[PDB]
């Protein structure tokens, strides 16, 4: 009577991995204040364990987890009573839980954008991106997409790194930034051509990924295995990525 | 890459 797991699978090396993956949605106003932010997360598992192991995963700060959806292998009663995720896992890859992070704390905002944008047949577009509450972890995979208003015809910008395109039919500017390095912040600056004859500056939509960080602060305490007596490798990795992250200008 | 438990 464990429906999600057959007996007698044998691996040559017994390993269990968990990946805590958080997506940050935020709207930041033109002064740098958070208008809105929320964090959603998943814990994904990759379980390559022989036999019938029974696992208990616990956290340092389980009060962060709100609105949790559980994989059916989880014994809900032991979460409710001890805040331990106790389960005999399916084999292979599966999503253990999904959650929303509690409102009790503000959301950490791991990047900032300095902007000087003014929109005559000629405007100025200057932005620089940098690390903010990122715990010094590398910010990579950064892209910045901007839906320019109809008045913008074309642009001549200089990226300090990466590359950009501007589509004069869809009016989208897309800057493939790459990663932030310490010595030299990425910036994109130059002039914009306007159709001579503009209320708010355009929003900046940012994608990014940050290894070795769960922006909620979620941290695993222990992973204990019962019912088998071998000593498996057990590890956890954390990553934060942008969901819908927007800076207004 | 993974933190060992």
């Amino acid at each position: 009577f464990i429906p999600w797991r057959r007996a007698g699978v044998k691996y040559t090396n017994n390993e269990a991995y968990f990946d805590v993956v958080e997506e940050i949605d935020a709207i930041i106003d033109k002064s740098g204040s958070t208008v809105f932010a929320e964090i959603q997360g998943v814990i994904d598992a990759c379980i390559k364990l022989s036999g019938m192991p029974d696992l208990s995963l616990s956290f340092m700060n389980p009060r962060l987890l709100d609105d949790v959806s559980f994989h059916p292998c989880i014994r809900f009663k032991r979460w409710e009573s001890e805040r331990v995720l106790s389960f005999i896992p399916p084999d292979g890859n599966f999503r253990l839980i999904s959650y929303r992070v509690s409102s009790q704390n503000l959301v950490a905002i791991p990047v900032y954008v300095k902007h000087n944008i003014s929109f005559s047949s000629c405007g100025r577009f200057d932005i620089t991106i940098g690390p903010k509450q990122n715990m010094g972890k590398t910010i990579e995979g950064i892209t910045v997409t901007v839906h320019m208003p109809k008045v913008v015809l074309n642009m001549n910008l200089t990226p300090t790194q990466g590359s950009y395109t501007f589509d004069p039919v869809t009016k989208v500017l897309a800057w493939d930034v790459g990663k932030i390095t310490p010595q030299k912040l990425p910036s994109l600056k130059g002039l914009v051509n306007l159709q001579s004859g503009p209320e708010e500056n355009p929003n900046l939509n940012i994608q990014f990924k940050i290894q070795q960080l769960a922006i909620s602060g979620l941290k695993v305490n222990r992973l204990d295995m019962y019912g088998e007596k071998y000593k498996p490798f057990k590890g956890v990795k954390y990553i934060t990525k942008a969901g819908k992250f927007q800076v207004r200008t | 890459d993974y933190q060992r438990l």
